[PDB]
């Protein structure tokens, strides 16, 4: 077996991660208990996230981990918050204070080891461990500055596995705190570095969606998590069932990743919303449209290295292939004429939920717009060194700030480089 | 004549010897260079991860002397 | 008593090779259990117990695919020690198929392969499936046949090398794993057949009517065109041409080795009509680019020879004609330097299909295996493939982090080159 | 959208023809290695034809036709007019001619109607071309005193000469190939002519257009251009593209083709027209440069992707 251990870290990747638990809990036809009540042939690779347990139940393969108990209280209350596995629940008392240098070095060091320890219990039980994937925000302090020292430590611990992340990017439309910035520039310095390939949710973008196109004029984190969750079942499809096309962590990785530091992927979703509500050429168009972007960047102001479709539900695959070709071909300069063929097409039977489906991956080099704007606030906040104190005052130097701005300007030249090529 | 057929002979058998000879020694060559590559690589990539350690056990250490120094 | 063992490696290799065995097994009158009531030619490809079992080793860096053969139809066909497989895969990779991975499988496959040797009275050799393009299909293949080189020398060993096509292509680093195996089996090959999976596709899109073809709807007509191949060496007669002596006009230099073939006729079971087809109109059908097992303009390429394996009712004084009507008529030009003739095969065996097939059932069918400088445009469109991700270095990271170096991959694609510029001389007058 | 790309700099005609698709808006020029275009204005030689119509959901058209070499080097159309059977027993107005080898080699079969024509007092000039003598055994030294392939094709003797200056002249005409093989001949021709008199014995040795030399034919023979001469040059070009047009189609390949081609005649005092030669890249007279472009740019690239009476389409009968 081809084995996934999930963590989930802080406030906003235990919510988004038991969101992710409950879609495809429900899609693999698992009940809150456990217990299977499903039918077709789900189940052929269930193994990939969940572990066989006494009494024929499937248990989730993930780690839950944050600095503060209360959105732990809340999973384990909520729906499928008995289907965990309790020893996995692995929790501190004083949070992080939305403070990448707490989770990072100090309140989080005190508690990674023991974190770790539910981390190579879940390996060793692995036939076939094929790595790890993170759910957690950028912004806040838990899942942000601990999420990336997690990284870190299993990397050294696991160098020849993958780690794949789902970053929820941070955003002043849908903001608590002003050092999200901060925060969110020192975890991309990691992640460039620790990561195999990493999903950018951008909160603005999940915002912008919410309120143009959707109509939500007060979008709230359960209506942001919607998206969220739609999408990670989305890209998560070729890894839960059986298919050619991406259907392990490294061919992934191999498929979509050209260059090592520009693994950033930026997500795509049609058709939009569920949460109450009501062709495959409309599915196509739809998941290409900037619109439909998952982060805030103008597809059309970049080119596409590689890009992985997925479409669910029934239909003519004779349909797909000639809407894929005509996407491309019609905007033939928006993908890179020196990577052939770097369009690849999934098909799933199995539906979200919503009779059909398309979800987009691609690895586009406008992914830096994301990027630029993190750059350009926290450069207004550092040029004045404002609040910093906070994160000097945890043992942090300034140098460090120096370092991750600059390696994040780094990657925007780079990816820059690459889209003039 | 026979002395020729003998030459001829002993050539092939030299030839096809002493080339399944090269290509076991360069195959072993390349599989030990690669496996000297591949280790190299994660090595390199664990020395990366113990000076980022190395580090926070300073960061960590920087923050005590600022505490007992207030 | 010149026996052949198959080894099928990775995906495409299994899967194909799961249709020439059961496509063999039809033709012999082998039952899924190895029993065979009729009951020798077919012992070159066939071990008997009353049990005939393939002398096949399948080979697969993991256990789904192979798990498909140890629980299916043909499940008691095989002896189990006959279906290897690891745990993880060389995902897409020819480093991890090669170095990573190969060496802690490859030494188990060796003996498993001995062990068929030793039941050998006089190996002929092996014939190799595997795709270009997966990790396991181009890497792993490839350092197979290397220590195959070492450990028998001698032995003749052939491939069915699957060529990546766009339309089925499961990953964007094809053309680097196709340069890299090419390379590496290039001395180890005595003779290879490239199957481009874009060519056999529009075959079962135009010849068969299907909308999308599947894998099962590209392997069945593969299996019949493999089946030609290698049906002079399971039956004899006094016309049947062994394939051995083919190969000798196939190959005139040892890295001109990959022969084209083509077959006909391709009719598809419902569009049937029941039209018989002549000796003559087959023996034209190998003459259309359509019928062509790689994609490839024959008009403008030079043979170096040309075969025809005929198979059901077929009798000289037709192949004569139509091949008297065929010169004088079709751009067939030779190299000055090879006598401009056909070597022919009749078998009177005639065509079997699968029933519940896509394919009619025919009374007589071709298979034309030419040495024409055509299939190089093959290698100049991988070629060109591998030059424009290699200028940028796109994912060679992958492959320089299994132990790999850039320096392989130019080394490979400088031997490539100079394949391109063998095919171009020996086009050349005298 | 339509994309091109233009792999051939040297070639005049293309590169007003680039200039032409650029100023529609209609198109965009690449790279000279970007694969993803619709148009390639490929090299004169080594062209990548095995790369072309490979592309998924690109529509490939090339300005060259796979093969036509076969009729443009000498030595090959030499050998396809001796051997194609739409050509071998009808031809007869294609100079007696015999391919030799210097290091299969015609050269027996030379000797032999040479020595036909002295024996009978026939005429026995030929001309050696990769020298013009009547010797034979100057002709052969010749051609092995050289690393090439040499033709020994029949002089024309008594060519039609134009008056005032008696001089010699060659007609050049273009032949436009589009896809789905129509043969388009520009109604404008050139003649390439000589500015001194000829002579029959020294063998060492000037644009007119056609409206000039309809001109001189009538009044200098009472006879027009057409019905002696152009006839004459459209069936020749028929049957010269027809006879390789199997061999050349690109109805079964996944890429379309089309070509200009530049055909040589010779017109003798008969007024029979010889094909000389085929040229697979020719080159335009300064004049005619708008014009020709303008019917490539029509004809055979705007028919496979699109947005008059210059050429006469040749058909049988
Ligand atoms: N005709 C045909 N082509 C196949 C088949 N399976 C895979 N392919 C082709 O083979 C290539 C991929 O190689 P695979 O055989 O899937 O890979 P593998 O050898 O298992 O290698 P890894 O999975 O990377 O370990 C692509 O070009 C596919 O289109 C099959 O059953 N038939
Ligand atoms: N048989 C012949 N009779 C008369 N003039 C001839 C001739 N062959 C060639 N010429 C002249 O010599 C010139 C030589 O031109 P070039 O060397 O480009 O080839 P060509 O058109 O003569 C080719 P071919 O070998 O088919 O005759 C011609 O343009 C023509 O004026
Ligand atoms: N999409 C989404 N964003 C969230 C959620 N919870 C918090 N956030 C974002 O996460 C950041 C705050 O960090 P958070 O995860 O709350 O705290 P932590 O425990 O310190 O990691 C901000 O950018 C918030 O917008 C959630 O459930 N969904
Ligand atoms: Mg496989």
């Amino acid at each position: 077996m081809r084995e996934i251990v999930h963590i989930q870290a802080g406030q906003c990747g235990n919510q988004i991660g038991a969101k992710f638990w409950e879609v495809i809990s429900d899609e693999h036809g698992i009940d809150p208990t456990g217990s299977y009540h499903g039918d077709s042939d789900q189940l052929e690779r269930i193994n990939v996230y969940y572990n066989e347990a006494t009494g024929n139940k499937y248990v989730p393969r993930a780690i839950l981990v944050d600095l503060e108990p209360g959105t732990m209280d809340s999973v384990r209350s909520g729906p499928f918050g008995q289907i965990f596995r309790p020893d996995n629940f692995v929790f501190g008392q004083s949070g992080a204070g939305n403070n990448w240098a707490k989770g990072h070095y100090t309140e989080g060091a005190e508690l990674v080891d023991s974190v770790l320890d539910v981390v190579r219990k879940e390996s060793e039980s692995c036939d076939c461990l094929q790595g790890f994937q993170l759910t957690h925000s950028l912004g806040g302090g838990t899942g942000s500055g601990m999420g990336t020292l997690l990284i870190s430590k299993i990397r050294e611990e696991y160098p020849d596995r993958i780690m794949n992340t789902f970053s929820v990017m941070p955003s002043p439309k849908v903001s608590d705190t002003v050092v999200e910035p901060y925060n969110a520039t020192l975890s991309v310095h990691q992640l460039v570095e620790n990561t195999d390939e990493t999903y950018c949710i951008d909160n603005e973008a999940l915002y912008d969606i919410c309120f143009r196109t959707l109509k939500l004029t007060t979008p709230t984190y359960g209506d942001l998590n919607h998206l969220v969750s739609a999408t990670m079942s989305g890209v998560t499809t070729c890894l839960r069932f059986p298919g050619q096309l991406n259907a392990d962590l490294r061919k992934l990785a191999v498929n979509m990743v050209p260059f090592p530091r520009l693994h950033f992927f930026m997500p795509g979703f049609a058709p939009l919303t569920s949460r109450g509500s009501q062709t495959v050429p409309e599915l196509t168009q739809q998941m290409f449209d900037s619109k439909n972007m998952m982060a805030a960047c103008d597809p059309r102001h970049g080119r596409y290295l590689t890009v992985a479709a997925i479409f669910r539900g029934r239909m003519s695959m004779k349909e797909v292939d000639e809407q894929m070709l005509n996407v491309q071909n019609k905007n033939s300069s928006y993908f890179v004429e020196w990577i052939p063929n770097n369009v690849k097409t999934a098909v799933c039977d199995i539906p979200p939920g919503l009779k059909m489906s398309a979800t987009f991956i691609g690895n586009s080099t406008a992914i830096q717009e994301l990027f630029k704007r993190i750059s350009e606030q926290f450069t207004a906040m550092f040029r004045r060194k404002a609040f910093l104190h906070w994160y000097t005052g945890e043992g942090m130097d300034e140098m460090e700030f120096t370092e991750a701005e600059s390696n994040m300007n780094d990657l925007v030249s780079e990816y820059q480089q690459y889209q003039d090529a | 004549k026979r002395e020729h057929e003998r030459e001829v002979i002993q050539k092939a058998i030299e030839e096809n010897n002493n080339f399944i000879k090269m290509a076991k020694e360069k195959l072993a060559q390349k599989m030990e260079s690669n496996k000297e590559n591949r280790e190299a690589h994660l090595a390199a990539m664990l020395e990366r991860l113990q000076e980022k350690d190395k580090h926070a056990e300073e960061v960590r250490k920087n923050k005590e002397l600022k505490e007992e120094a207030s | 008593m010149r026996e052949c063992i198959s080894i099928h490696v990775g995906q495409a290799g299994v899967q194909i090779g799961n249709a020439c065995w059961e496509l063999y097994c039809l033709e012999h009158g082998i039952q899924p259990d190895g029993q065979m009531p009729s009951d020798d030619s077919f012992n070159t490809f066939f071990s008997e117990t009353g049990k005939h079992v393939p002398r096949a080793v399948f080979v697969d860096l993991e256990p789904t695919v192979i798990d498909e053969v140890r629980t299916g139809t043909y499940r008691q066909l095989f002896h189990p020690e006959q279906l290897i497989t690891g745990k993880e895969d060389a995902a897409n990779n020819y480093a991890r198929g090669h170095y990573t991975i190969g060496k802690e499988i490859i030494d188990l496959v060796l003996d498993r392969i001995r062990k068929l040797a030793d039941q050998c009275t006089g190996l002929q050799g092996f014939l190799v499936f595997h795709s270009f393009g997966g990790g396991t299909g181009s890497g792993f293949t490839s350092l197979l046949m290397e220590r195959l080189s070492v450990d028998y020398g001698k032995k003749s060993k052939l491939e069915f090398s699957i060529y990546p096509a766009p339309q089925v292509s499961t990953a964007v680093v094809e053309p680097y794993n196709s340069i890299l195996t090419t390379h590496t089996t290039l001395e180890h090959s005595d003779c290879a057949f490239m199957v481009d999976n874009e060519a056999i596709y529009d075959i079962c899109r135009r010849n068969l009517d299907i909308e999308r073809p599947t894998y099962t709807n590209l392997n069945r007509l593969i299996s019949q065109i493999v089946s030609s191949i290698t049906a002079s060496l399971r039956f004899d007669g006094a016309l049947n041409v062994d394939l051995t002596e083919f190969q000798t006009n196939l190959v005139p230099y040892p890295r001109i080795h990959f022969p084209l073939a083509t077959y006909a006729p391709v009719i598809s079971a419902e569009k049937a009509y029941h039209e018989q087809l002549s000796v003559a109109e087959i023996t034209n059908a190998c003459f259309e680019p359509a019928n062509q097992m790689v994609k490839c303009d024959p008009r403008h390429g030079k043979y170096m020879a040309c075969c025809l394996l005929y198979r059901g009712d077929v009798v000289p004084k037709d192949v004569n004609a139509a091949i008297a009507t065929i010169k004088t008529k079709r751009s067939i030009q030779f190299v000055d330097w090879c006598p401009t003739g056909f070597k022919v095969g009749i078998n009177y065996q005639p065509p079997t299909v699968v029933p519940g097939g896509d394919l009619a059932k025919v009374q007589r069918a071709v298979c034309m295996l030419s040495n024409t400088t055509a299939i190089a445009e093959a290698w100049a469109r991988l070629d060109h493939k591998f030059d424009l991700m290699y200028a940028k270095r796109a994912f060679v990271h992958w492959y320089v982090g299994e132990g790999m170096e850039e320096g392989e991959f130019s080394e490979a694609r400088e031997d490539m080159a100079a394949l391109e510029k063998d095919y171009e001389e020996v086009g050349v007058d005298s | 959208g339509y994309t091109f790309v233009v792999r051939d700099e040297n070639s005049s005609v293309y590169a007003e023809v680039s200039r032409l698709l650029l100023a529609t808006g209609h198109w965009k020029r690449l790279r000279r290695d970007n694969p993803r275009f619709n148009l390639m204005l490929g090299e004169r030689n080594r062209l990548p034809f095995g790369r072309l119509g490979h592309e998924p959901g690109l529509v490939q058209l090339v300005n060259y036709y796979r093969g036509a070499d076969k009729l443009c080097r000498k030595a090959s159309l030499v050998k396809l007019i001796k051997t194609s059977p739409e050509l071998a027993e009808s031809c007869t107005w294609f100079p007696e001619s015999y391919v030799i080898y210097p290091t299969t080699d015609e050269r027996e079969f030379f000797l032999a109607s040479y020595n036909r024509k002295k024996e009978d007092g026939e005429g026995n000039v030929w001309i050696a071309k990769s020298l013009i003598s009547s010797e034979a055994s100057e002709l052969l030294d010749f051609i092995d005193n050289q690393g090439q392939v040499h033709v020994i094709q029949k002089y024309l003797e008594h060519p039609l000469l134009l008056e005032p200056g008696h001089r010699k002249f060659d007609i050049r005409s273009w032949v436009l190939v589009d896809h789905q093989y129509n043969i388009y001949l520009y109604r404008e021709g050139v003649l390439r002519t000589a500015s001194e008199p000829y002579h029959v014995d020294n063998f060492q040795d000037n644009e007119m257009f056609f409206k000039e030399f309809n001109q001189y034919l009538t009044s200098a023979l009472n006879i027009t251009l057409e019905s002696s001469i152009l006839l004459q040059i459209k069936h020749i070009i028929r049957n010269c593209l027809l006879s390789v047009e199997p061999a050349i189609s690109t109805k079964h390949l996944p890429y379309q083709s089309f070509q200009l081609f530049g055909f040589d005649f010779m017109v003798d005092e008969e007024l029979k027209v010889w094909l000389i030669e085929v040229n697979g890249a020719p080159a335009c007279a300064q004049k005619l440069y708008a014009e020709l472009c303008q019917g490539i740019v029509d004809i055979a690239i705007s028919s496979v992707f699109p947005p008059p009476a210059a050429f006469i389409k040749l058909e049988n009968l």
